[PDB]
């Protein structure tokens, strides 16, 4: 369940 | 991979009636960390980019009218259009955005369902101008018919033609909700000159028996 | 406006390379993963590639892996797709898009307008325009059909009008088909009252900008 966005 | 499968592949809905589109994911897209389904629905019309309709399976995007609604959870999802409007004719895609390879479904083409309309059929011989070029194109037109399903069969001197034709179909007409189809039979001039009778035979559910249009070369 | 503007599409020979660019503006491009998505003729949308917000990882459709490279230059708010060893089946409209992987709050998507990539070894060629003459057996007092066959051109598109745009009712200009020769062909037809044959003049206007060809072709009963 990836998050390729900035955090 | 989480692969997305839609059903049906095409749907005909009468104006003002309900449209239901189904989508199945090969694995669950429900996140155990936030209890949300990573499932979107997109609308796609010709000559423009896709538009987001629904995300989180049921959250309707800003500006999208309330006749669109998404439901389901886990692996089974549905898009409903409660009352179809003419501007809703489009291909609808589900898509998962759970993984780093966020696959789309195959799409469901939604069209307006109207009364049956048999095609009017016309056959066109090759022009003399083209023949002086070494090629003969024979064209058969099926005009303003509904439903879309139709079969064109070419016959040359009663011999069934196979593999030497191509056809093209228009988008659903915005005024009368019909389709039209062009089929082109391509032969060398030499072959065209051996035979006499050129026939287009058309089958459609509105025609109680197939309609044939034909000409004899050189009349 | 939040927008993406693509450039770089065109005709490219099989086995060669082509780079697409996608210029982002109106939002914080460097905060988001970004994608390419394509649509081949007669096919559905197909996700192609994903790049992390900071360029630190990438994900690829299996059929382009090792041939295509997604990259970005955040200093220029630009996304790229380097396409090497191109194949016929890579022919498609290519979109860049934000998509929704990893969304939390303040959710939006944005797509570019698309750029066409045609993988072909065909040469530019203007069409031949041939009449589809109305039949002599056209029903008296009924409806007749006539048209123009626009044959053997490359690349797309052609534009067809009738009577310089004055005739629109009853016109059907069909999608082109790609022939085995690698050249396109299409027909444009119109239905009209049979009684208008002879009295009314019917001319198809066919423009193919790549070949600089502009034809006005009169269609007459034979």
């Amino acid at each position: 369940n990836p998050d390729p966005n900035a955090n | 991979d989480i692969v997305m499968t839609q059903s049906p592949d095409s749907l005909a809905v009468s104006l003002g009636e309900r449209a239901t589109i189904n989508c199945r994911s090969s694995q669950s897209v429900l996140s155990s960390s936030n209890n949300k389904n990573y499932l979107a629905w997109y609308q796609h019309k010709p000559r423009q980019p896709p538009k987001l309709l629904i995300y989180w399976a049921s959250t309707r995007e800003s500006g999208v009218p309330d006749r669109f609604s998404g439901s389901g959870s886990g692996t089974d999802f549905t898009l409903t259009i409660s009352s179809l409007q003419a501007e809703d004719v489009a291909v609808y895609y589900c898509q998962q955005y759970y993984t780093a390879s966020p696959f789309f479904g195959g799409g469901t083409k939604v069209e307006i369902k109207r009364t049956v309309a048999a095609p009017s059929v016309f056959i066109f011989p090759p022009s003399d101008e083209q023949l002086k070029s070494g090629t003969a194109s024979v064209v058969c037109l099926l005009n303003n018919f509904y439903p879309r399903e139709a079969k064109v069969q070419w016959k040359v001197d009663n011999a069934l033609q196979s593999g030497n034709s191509q056809e093209s179909v228009t988008e659903q007409d915005s005024k009368d909700s019909t389709y039209s189809l062009s089929s082109t039979l391509t032969l060398s001039k030499a072959d065209y000159e051996k035979h006499k009778v050129y026939a287009c035979e058309v089958t459609h559910q509105g025609l109680s028996s197939p309609v044939t249009k034909s000409f004899n070369r050189g009349e | 406006q939040v927008q993406l503007v693509e450039s770089g599409g065109g005709v490219v020979q099989p086995g060669r390379s082509l780079r697409l660019s996608c210029a982002a503006s109106g939002f914080r491009f460097s905060d988001y993963g970004m994608h390419w998505v394509r649509q081949a003729p007669g096919k559905g949308l197909e996700w192609v590639a994903l790049i992390w917000y900071d360029g630190s990882n990438e994900s690829y459709l299996d059929s382009v892996k090792g041939r295509f490279t997604i990259s970005r230059d955040n200093s220029k708010n630009t996304l790229y797709l380097q396409m090497n060893n191109l194949r016929t089946e890579d022919t498609a409209v290519y979109y860049c898009a934000k998509l929704l992987v990893g969304i939390t709050t303040d959710v939006f998507d944005v797509w570019g307008q698309g750029t066409v990539v045609t993988v072909s070894s065909a040469s530019t060629k203007g069409p031949s325009v041939f009449p589809l003459a109305p039949s002599s057996k056209s029903t008296s007092g009924g409806t007749a059909a006539l048209g123009c066959l626009v044959k053997d051109y490359f690349p797309e598109p052609v534009t067809v009008s009738w009577n310089s745009g004055a005739l629109t009712s009853g016109v059907h200009t069909f999608p082109a088909v790609l022939q085995s020769s690698g050249l396109y062909s299409l027909s444009s037809v119109v239905t009209v009252p049979s009684s208008s044959l002879g009295t009314q003049t019917y001319i198809c206007n066919v423009n193919h900008k790549p070949s600089n060809t502009k034809v006005d072709k009169r269609v007459e009963p034979k």
